[PDB]
């Protein structure tokens, strides 16, 4: 909801919502949210090819 | 407004909810001064303590002599436009066949 | 830019010598108690009548 001076502030840093883990065979849910270096473009587009 | 439709639009979430958030004692200055009541302050008198600020340089911009606009206008400096109301240039144009 | 106004309290020392408990006491400076047997500091009274 916020502008988005706020959302490139944030886009750069911060941690995905509930993003999906690597390197593990099924696509599991992260919790050591901590080592993954995902940039995922999904959220400010809103979007699915 | 809020926090669009404004001038320079880059410095809106720095200026506006950042310091909201930080000044509550007014301390992003250098102390520099202060006047100790009399010789010997004993820590009990009123210390007053002087502070310094931080201010950038207006952005200049030369004179447009430099600027190549020049060629697009002949510049007579003219001293008081007060004074003028409505001046004309003529032409007279004779015309061969 | 303006200025401030600096207020810090200011607390009385405390010095035991300088405080009058001391007419109760004899104040002797003293190196080493590690040298004492226990329970025994004797002093002799002669009473002449």
């Amino acid at each position: 909801n916020r502008g988005l001076y706020t959302l490139v502030n944030e886009y750069s840093a911060r941690l995905a919502g509930a993003p999906a883990t690597s390197t593990t065979d099924l696509q599991y849910v992260v919790v050591n949210g901590t080592d993954v270096f995902l940039d995922q473009p999904c959220h400010m587009l809103q979007e699915a090819y | 407004a809020t926090l669009e439709q404004r001038p320079f639009p880059y410095l809106a979430t720095e200026a506006n909810l950042l310091t909201q958030i930080k000044e509550s004692a007014a301390d992003g200055l250098f102390k520099s001064f202060q006047l100790l009541l009399g010789k010997d302050a004993r820590e009990g008198s009123v210390r007053f303590e002087a502070l310094l600020g931080v201010y950038t340089n207006v952005v200049e911009f030369v004179k447009f002599l430099e600027t190549a606009l020049a060629a697009a206008c002949v510049n007579t400096e003219f001293k008081d436009l007060r004074r003028m109301i409505d001046g004309k240039i003529q032409f007279k144009i004779s015309m061969p066949t």
